[PDB]
């Protein structure tokens, strides 16, 4: 079986889910999590349901969870393939952080886009240049990609 | 005109500039003093980044002002 | 047991870095395909063979079971080689040991290198080839 | 060796105990009486095995990110 840590995090995630976040292990791989983040209220993504996958690499928790959007989203820190620029996923990882905190941080990222530390440079420039329009695009994309999906 | 540029080490050089000198001119004169290609240089004065085409005086840089040289990254 | 999508993103990074002398290369066919299904491959025909210096373009498809199941490979560039269909370019899995006996530790890189290795075999090495540049339809 | 630096700047010892408890943030088990623990300069506490894995790769406490070499 698994490290007891992974069993404990999983029991606690299933028994006490993060609000706005569905997260459950794969029937056949307890290290793989099917995730759905609801677009935050008062964000361009409101009404959206965003699919995400999370994977615990064999070195976890000494290595960060791998996470990616599987739903297309217009956001300065998410690229075309759904990869996520978030400091705790890379150089600010600590093994005292949990899946719960990775999930909360991504949710919070949706509510608080960071164009100044871009992954998606086009989206970021548009977020700086013309925020209003960048927000309306994010809205349209929510409707296009993140509704009945 | 005389200005100090300061790296993260705390090494400070000194340059002969003019207030009508553009950022490119400096970056070029940091290069011939330190050997750093201009496309690797990011100069900062009082919190704000200093873009290439522009001039010294635009950012209100005056005699014995201190600029901060850090590396110009690919983007993160 | 291997999560497909994360496996493919590692193959994309390695793809963009390039490996060795650059005799094999691969990347996404569409850089917005979040399924990471459709890939391109290049192989440079190896020396001391009729393939030598020719640039072969290939399509590689990593289906939903990848890498538990092997990918499908097709040559776009016309080639005479054991196990390549002459009207479609499709590669017969049975004829390529890596694909015939696929392991979930294999990759697009491994497939491409193996095809290049097979170009040097006694059966293929002196096969007459069609003119350079030509493709199937 | 990275391990000489760990011993230099931290305090390894055996845990003293016996509902107002202390857990290891790395493995999520209670620190139990007799277990080998390591306290860092920031005063944070871990199972020695657990945090020794991390401090091989990093010089920073998992909880507060304070470098184990830090002074003043
Ligand atoms: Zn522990
Ligand atoms: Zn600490």
């Amino acid at each position: 079986g698994l490290p007891r840590r992974i069993i404990k995090e999983t029991q606690r995630l299933l028994a006490e889910p993060v609000p706005g976040i569905k997260a459950e292990p794969d029937e056949s791989n307890a290290r793989y999590f099917h995730v759905v983040i609801a677009g935050p209220q008062d964000s361009p993504f409101e009404g959206g349901t965003f699919k995400l996958e999370l994977f615990l690499p064999e070195e976890y928790p000494m290595a960060a969870p791998k996470v990616r959007f599987m739903t297309k989203i217009y956001h300065p820190n998410v690229d075309k393939l759904g990869r996520i620029k978030l400091d705790i996923l890379t150089d600010q990882w600590s093994p005292a952080l949990q899946i719960r905190t990775v999930l909360l941080s991504i949710q919070a990222l949706l509510s608080a886009p960071n164009p100044d530390d871009p992954l998606a440079n086009d989206v970021a420039e548009q977020w700086k240049t013309n925020e209003a329009q960048a927000i309306e695009t994010a809205r349209a994309w929510t409707r296009l990609y993140a509704m009945n999906n | 005109m005389q200005i100090f540029v300061k790296t993260l080490t705390g090494k400070t050089i000194t340059l002969e500039v003019e207030p009508s000198d553009t950022i490119e001119n400096v970056k070029a004169k940091i290069q011939d003093k330190e050997g750093i290609p201009p496309d690797q240089q990011r100069l900062i004065f009082a919190g704000k980044q200093l873009e290439d085409g522009r001039t010294l005086s635009d950012y209100n840089i005056q005699k014995e002002s201190t600029l901060h040289l850090v590396l110009r990254l690919r983007g993160g | 047991k291997v999560p497909r999508n994360f496996r493919l993103l590692e193959e994309l990074e390695e793809g963009q870095k390039g490996v060795g002398d650059g005799t094999v290369a691969w990347g996404l066919e569409d850089d917005e395909d979040m399924t990471l299904t459709r890939w391109t491959g290049m192989i440079i025909g190896p020396p001391r063979t009729n393939y030598e210096n020719r640039i072969y373009s290939l399509k590689v498809e990593c289906g939903p079971k990848y890498p538990e199941a092997p990918p499908s490979v097709r040559f776009v560039t016309k080639i005479n080689m054991n196990g390549i269909n002459n009207s479609s370019g499709m590669v017969d899995a049975r004829s390529i040991p890596v694909l015939a006996k696929w392991q979930n530790s294999y990759s697009i890189k491994v497939v491409l290198q193996e095809l290049r290795r097979l170009m040097m075999s006694k059966e293929n090495m002196k096969l007459p080839q069609p003119p350079e540049g030509q493709t199937y339809n | 060796a990275v391990q000489n630096t760990i011993e230099r700047f931290t305090f390894p010892h055996k845990y003293k105990k016996d509902d107002t408890d202390e857990k290891c943030t790395i493995c999520l088990s209670m620190l139990e009486d007799g277990e080998d623990v390591r306290r860092l300069p920031c005063m944070h506490l871990f199972h020695q095995l657990c945090v020794d894995q991390w401090l091989a790769m990093s010089k920073k406490c998992p909880i507060c990110r304070v470098d184990i070499e830090t002074q003043l």
